């Protein structure tokens, strides 16, 4: 595998670290995203995005909800920078920030099948730029009128399955590297 | 060896669609599931003690809300004891009046009315829908978006859509911080195309309410409710917060509806083992219980979920019929892509188009689907001629009309000009005359000159930060010489002052005349009665482009 | 009380919609907007109007719609930012029971929003049972 | 400068369709024309003296035929006096029995029943059609043709079509002299796919009857009638020649129906100023009067004529409803191209598909339309997956089912091999193994080796001139290793001896069991009654390709 | 008299249906086809069968269908080529009145086809009036 | 103006001609077919196809019906060879033969928009070859599923207009061709 819980995740310190909050089945019951991009590669480009911006990249697995907004929110609480990136096993991703209501965000990627590894790295990059309070220009908008026709039912099944690993009230876990 | 017949079949667009075998235990089944609860109710001293098998001691927040406010308790035992097959028969019987049925259906429990309508085929449902629809006159609602959030385009498209006949129009954002621009653009352009057209800008709940407080919208619709408590919770609300929100809009004079639609709970992971239709019924009763006049439903954004399973498109018509049978306005979806197939999407639309609903679609895309920011509608701008042709073919009023290129061009032009004046007066990032001619002639954002997102977004966010209101838009209209439009704008706010358009199914037509279920009473009683396409409106519908005069 | 026969108000009884301000529909003119004879609040619907519409709804056979309009008439007294505050307070896991009861007392005592206070108090006891308060997540 | 919006619209396939402004004086109006006669009848000593305006002195052969044989004179005065709106309400009321209506409609004049259905919208008409349909079980009919008259291909396509669910299949010729081969190929291939499928070969009237007399067909349908005398005359018949022909088929034990369809009289130059629906009602009464059990109508081959004008597709549903309402089997068209638009042809089809008729289509093309020798059908082989998906979406029994490529290949192969044995046994131009394989895997004639049409036509010719009958086919199959198929052919021949399938709507299902309106009585009484898609048939329809099991 | 309770004949009363030449349904076997014990001439519906079916149609509320069946029963006695001649005779402009009346006399006197004879004389009379006889085009 | 009526056509006496029989508005109130080919050009090519095969072409205008089968039957009645070609103004064409029922033919061209001047000449050629009792292979099939969608309404309108010039009982006129 590639992900190792290394205890309950502790509050951030420095405002120059970005947390990647991962759904409760990411890299476990599910290893690839809705179109086959592997979780390790996705974590790989996300981290590489942040780091190369010169910011720390911390990763936790979220438990109290499988909803991408809420798992991102879980992360923004602990991110020393207040910026976090929420990611579901199917691949849907969000860049959050403390002070925003859960169903608000900095940037949303609401059609997972359109994401690419190149998109994942941009997201990490941007998250880092936000963490330095840099105001990056947003990742270019991806949209396809047939994405739902082709993938929404599958998205549903994947979400159903990931959702079976939600633990109410359980605190995010810190995770170690490849 | 392969069959070339099957090779040809394999290439057809419909086989790109998502299809799934039913998954009863996870509620991945559209309707008629063996897990749905048997209808039941118990009442003691005016309060519900049992609802559809469940004791009050076990009620979740949805059960409590529906039990305490969503059901006509005065006739609930009466109706519970009636045969569901007879009640379904009453629903489609042309000689049982809507006014005789509403007291009974509104007294039914969610499982009861689901049981009733599940006895019906789609022909029976349509026969019933035309009677149960609250507004006598059918209408139509459009999406007015683009992948750039380009405001001059939104104003142009808005104007054209109003001119083609939409009585409500909806915008939303590719990038959320653009929202105030979109809203103002949509309002202005809508009033240019036909004064009285209602506009909304769909956002997260607290954000949308504030834009409405500031006067940059005339109603709200994407006020979501869900049919299981865990899903509702992930939706970040309860029936009480959404009920409070509903009344908050009304307290500011704004018309609003909730939004629901089959498949959301499956999509969001907790169906509690129930059918999409049964969970949707709970959504409809949540709407009723909240005192909300109307509802956007028919799967709406979740349409890939019921459409993947058997009888999903029938379930979508059934949930629209439950909505209207509960004496709620129904904005009946037909606004979201679920298929690569034209045949298939047409069958899905006709279910509502043929009988007519309060809004046949709750977001026909008035732009090409590449520009649709709800990830595509079941119809778009390139379908307008087809839609008009089918109206003519069947003598069905689908709420829209053939138009002249010359008129559309003029109308898109005055709207781009108006928004241009507004940005001036408001000191917003300028809309060049360049931009104005392009939005005049555009099909979509691919025909528009790129703008400075940064400057726009900056001024957009400031409209809300600095609470810049509608008056600013109105003055700027007046200042730049668009008094007419500025008056029209004024007239919307006026409607807000009277409260008349808060009622069931209200739209505003002609010279600021409200048209709602209260004063446009659907009186269907079979052939030759109720709304009939005829007279000048039929003449208008007959007049499609390309009809050659035979002599 | 207002009846369906009284609707639309704008058409049949426009003088019943005189603002609390006491100035009619006809006063809402571009010119008046320009000269600042009419201003942003000026176009605030009144509780009076909402109670009118509530009665018509009732008359129309729509009791829950009437009820919504009654809550709404009450809520006209609550300032915009306060409206948002209370809405957010009702969202899952935002509040303690005591905080919700405080909101309801407030509604009742400061704004005489009786019905809305009862609605919030209702929310408060059921959020306890169904575990939607702060810390229940 | 052009609008890019309008430029995109101008390119849509629907704008290639032919549209026309109504031309009332020439009858180029689908229905509800101001020139249509007011319903009336006058009877003196048992003989009609006035009919729908016209005095008996002015009757043409059509008036005479209808006044003497088409109307129940014993109740005609009573029914004329009834209110046409109430009667229309009766048609769609689920609680007014079919058996209560038929005594009334069969006493109506043509103008009277047209006046009745013209008060109805299409939803009401569909509500009515599901009830008035004579056979409880809806069915389907296909065309099996190809542009080369390739007999191997026709047998294979016919087997596949029978396997997919068609209960009747129809061939015709690119080159008329090929007819006997086409007929035999169709019959053999049809019995291989499903023993019991009925077959016809549509030709000039005398030629088709002779073919039937030789035993190479199971029924005839394209027995044309027309609604004005001059047009009927150019159709080279009169009501009396066509009634004699009807009885001639029955005297040979052959099932038959007439064909008519709105717009024929316009197309053929003499509408006598009347609407298409009114003239089609005359056709429907000619059929009744002749004592013919059923009718192919719904414009049929003239569909570009009513479709060109307002309410033409509504008129098409109406003529179908008049047909069923007059207690005739209705083979309801959906068999001919009228549009370039998938949206538009879907709307036209659903009018019959949703309620169900005796034959939802009278000629779905079971070949790609390039091979369709009636110049294109409203559906073709490439639409099969779409059709099945819509059945599943709506829970509607459209008569067809999903099928496995390997079953289709096995069945096409068997049909070609049986026909190969037929040609060898009868000494006809060989069918080679290579042709058997290509027919097996073909999509259409493009996949078939070319044949020597000189040799084929010479022997086809000699089948006629030497009166080679249907038992020759049975022997060659029996002698050629196809005893099962031989038995099935013999069985369908035996059906001609009993008269059973001569009754209203008869098809033959299961193990040679006749299924007609006499023993499969439609008993609709609203929701949860009458024919309902359910049980194993529903499971069959649910099982489309691509439906992945979620778990 | 047959009723819809008697239908289908093949199931309810196969015996009633015995052909042209005293063959029964069960006489039509592959073996008998192959030995020529049965041939096309045996495989012909009878006037009796068609009159039974006519009675069932009437019982089903379909009198004109019955009358068609009654005409067909008569025509079973007319040979295939004569059937085609008479059909063609009735088509517009093929026949003179006297030729139609002679077909009618022949139907009656040679085949006892009195209904069809009546049918053809009715066409002759109306073919005069509507001008669809030889020479009228 | 290219067609002159020169008297009631008489019966041909030898098997050395093909009659071309045209509807009663051909070259008069209508002067092009459904897709705009000039009547003049159509007549030219059919005549050339016939003459090309060493047979006489004789042209008549028919009045008793505007239906192309009955038009052609009027012509086969008068043709020395028993063979005729029926042509409506809109372009529909049939090769007919003395002896056949009106609605039977040797070859039919039932989708007039698909005909070209090359088709019309081939039709003349085949007609001549029938005349001479050869058994010509038929002109290849033209079919198009969208022909009715595009043109059936227009075809009805052109037929309505030609049909106004029908005259019951008026015998065909022999035509001089400019
Ligand atoms: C399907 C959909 C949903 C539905 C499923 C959501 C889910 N959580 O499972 C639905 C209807 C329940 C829904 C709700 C909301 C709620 C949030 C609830 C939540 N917890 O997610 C929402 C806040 C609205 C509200 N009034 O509360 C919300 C919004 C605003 C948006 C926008 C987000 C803007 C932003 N934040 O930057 C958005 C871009 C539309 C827009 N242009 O405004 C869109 C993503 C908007 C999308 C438009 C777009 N441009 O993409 C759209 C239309 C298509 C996405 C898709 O199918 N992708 C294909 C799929 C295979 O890829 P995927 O990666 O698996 O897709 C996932 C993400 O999109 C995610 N997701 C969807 N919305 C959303 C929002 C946020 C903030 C986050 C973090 C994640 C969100 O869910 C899907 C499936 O898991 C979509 N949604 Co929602 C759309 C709301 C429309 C009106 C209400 N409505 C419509 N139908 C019904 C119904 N039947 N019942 C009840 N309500 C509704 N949505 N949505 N949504
Ligand atoms: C539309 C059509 C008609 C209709 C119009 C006829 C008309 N005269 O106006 C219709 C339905 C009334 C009709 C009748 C017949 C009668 C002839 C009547 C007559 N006087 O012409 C017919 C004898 C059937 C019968 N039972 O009697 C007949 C036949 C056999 C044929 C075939 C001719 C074979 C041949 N001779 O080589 C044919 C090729 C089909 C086939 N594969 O067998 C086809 C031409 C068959 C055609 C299939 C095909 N492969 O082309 C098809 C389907 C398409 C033609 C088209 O739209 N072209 C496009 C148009 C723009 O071009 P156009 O040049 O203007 O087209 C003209 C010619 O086709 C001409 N024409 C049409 N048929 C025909 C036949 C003859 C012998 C001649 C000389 C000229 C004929 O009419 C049109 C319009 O002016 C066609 N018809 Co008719 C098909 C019959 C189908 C079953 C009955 N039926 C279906 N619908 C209805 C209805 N509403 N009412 C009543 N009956 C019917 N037809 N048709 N028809
Ligand atoms: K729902
Ligand atoms: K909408
Ligand atoms: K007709
Ligand atoms: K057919």
């Amino acid at each position: 595998g590639f992900l190792t819980e290394v205890g309950e995740a502790r509050q951030g310190t420095q405002q120059d670290e970005v947390i990647i909050a991962v759904g409760p089945a990411f890299g476990l019951a599910q290893t690839v995203n809705i179109v086959g991009i592997p979780h390790k590669s996705i974590l790989r480009e996300v981290i590489a995005g942040i780091e190369e911006e010169g910011i720390k990249a911390r990763v936790i697995r979220c438990f109290k909800s499988s909803d991408v907004a809420f798992v991102a929110v879980e992360g923004n609480r602990l991110s020393g920078s207040g910026i976090s990136i929420g990611i579901q096993s199917k691949g849907t991703t969000v860049i959050h920030q403390q002070g925003l209501p859960p169903l608000s965000n900095l940037e949303l990627f609401p059609q997972a099948p359109l994401l690419t590894l190149e998109t994942y790295r941009q997201i990490g990059k941007n998250a880092a730029r936000y963490a330095k309070r840099e105001s990056p220009q947003p990742v270019p908008t991806l949209n396809d009128q047939m994405a739902r026709p082709k993938y929404q039912a599958k998205s549903a099944i994947l979400h159903i399955k990931e959702t079976k690993y939600v633990v109410t009230g359980k605190n995010p876990q810190e995770l170690r590297v490849a | 060896m392969r069959s070339k017949r099957f090779e040809a079949l394999a290439k057809r667009p419909v086989n790109q669609d998502g299809f799934v075998k039913e998954w009863i235990e996870e509620g991945f089944i559209a309707m008629e599931s063996p897990n749905d609860p048997k209808p039941s109710i118990k009442i003691v001293n005016g309060a519900v003690t049992e609802l559809d098998g469940k004791p009050v001691s076990d009620f979740d927040l949805i059960d409590h809300f529906i039990a305490r406010y969503g059901i006509n308790l005065n006739r609930a035992e009466e109706v519970m004891a009636m045969d569901s097959v007879k009640l379904a028969n009453m629903l489609c019987d042309p000689n049982v009046k809507r006014s005789e049925i509403v007291p009974l259906t509104t007294a039914m429990t969610p499982a009861k009315i689901v049981e009733v309508v599940s006895h019906m085929n789609v022909v029976e449902m349509m026969m019933a829908m035309q009677k149960m629809r609250a507004r006598r006159t059918p209408s139509q609602q459009a999406h007015v978006t683009n992948v750039k959030d380009n405001p001059v385009q939104i104003a142009a498209d808005a104007a054209e859509g109003a001119w083609r006949g939409f009585d409500e129009q909806e915008t939303t954002v590719a990038v959320a911080r653009y929202a105030p621009f979109n809203a103002i653009a949509l309002l202005v352009g809508s009033q240019v195309g036909r004064p009285g057209v209602l506009t909304q800008c769909s956002l997260e709940e607290a954000t949308e309410l504030k834009l409405g407080m500031l006067g940059h919208t005339c109603y709200a619709e994407t006020i979501s409710v869900y049919g299981t408590e865990p899903v509702f919770t992930d939706g970040d609300d309860t029936p009480w917060s959404k009920g409070f929100l509903a009344s908050s809009y009304a307290s500011r004079g704004l018309k609003m509806r909730f939004t629901s639609g089959s498949g959301s709970e499956v999509q969001m992971g907790y169906a509690e083992g129930k059918s999409m239709l049964y969970l949707e019924a709970r959504c409809i009763y949540i709407t009723k219980a909240a005192g909300v006049q109307g509802l956007q439903n028919g799967s709406v954004s979740c349409i890939g979920v019921p459409s993947a399973v058997p009888s999903g498109i029938r379930a979508v018509l059934a949930e629209n019929l439950i909505c209207s049978s509960l004496d709620l306005e129904c904005a009946s979806s037909n606004d979201q892509t679920f298929t690569h197939s034209d045949m298939r999407r047409t069958a899905r639309l006709l279910m509502q188009f043929l009988p007519g609903t309060d809004f046949i679609s709750s977001g026909y895309s008035a732009v090409p689907n590449y520009d649709n920011m709800f990830a595509g509608s079941n119809e778009d701008a390139e379908d307008f001629d087809d839609y008009n042709v089918i109206q003519r073919d069947l003598k069905v009023d689908g709420g829209l009309r053939p138009v002249r290129e010359e008129d559309v061009i003029a109308i898109r032009n005055k709207a781009a000009r108006a928004l241009q004046a507004v940005f001036a007066g408001m000191g917003l990032p300028p809309i060049t005359d360049e931009e104005v001619e392009a939005a005049t002639y555009a099909h979509g954002s691919k025909d528009m000159p790129e703008r400075n997102i940064v400057e726009d977004i900056k001024f957009a966010q400031e409209i809300i930060n600095k609470n810049r209101n509608g008056l600013e838009v109105v003055k700027a209209l007046a200042q730049g010489g668009f008094t007419d439009v500025a008056q029209d704008m004024l007239n919307i706010q006026k409607a807000k002052l009277t409260g008349d358009y808060l009622h069931t199914s209200a739209i505003i037509v002609g010279d600021g005349q409200v048209l709602s279920a209260v004063n446009d009473v659907n009186d269907y009683a079979g052939p030759a009665t109720g709304y009939r396409l005829q007279g000048e409106r039929w003449e208008e519908i007959k007049n499609i482009p390309g009809a050659l005069d035979p002599n | 009380s207002a009846r369906v026969s009284d609707y639309p108000l704008a058409n049949k009884h426009p003088e019943w919609v005189k603002t609390a301000t006491n100035k009619t529909l006809d006063d809402f003119t571009l010119e008046n907007v320009l000269s600042n004879k009419v201003t942003a609040q000026d176009m605030r619907i009144t509780p009076e109007t909402l109670r009118l519409q509530a009665s018509i709804a009732k008359d129309a056979g729509r009791d829950r719609l009437a009820m919504n309009f009654e809550r709404a008439a009450e809520l006209t007294a609550v300032p915009d930012d306060r409206i948002l505050e209370i809405y957010n307070a009702l969202r899952p896991y935002r509040s303690t029971k005591e905080e919700l009861l405080a909101i309801a007392d407030d509604l009742e005592s400061r704004y005489q929003a009786k019905i809305c206070a009862a609605f919030v108090r209702e929310a408060a006891t059921l959020y306890v049972e169904r575990k939607k308060l702060k810390g229940d997540d």
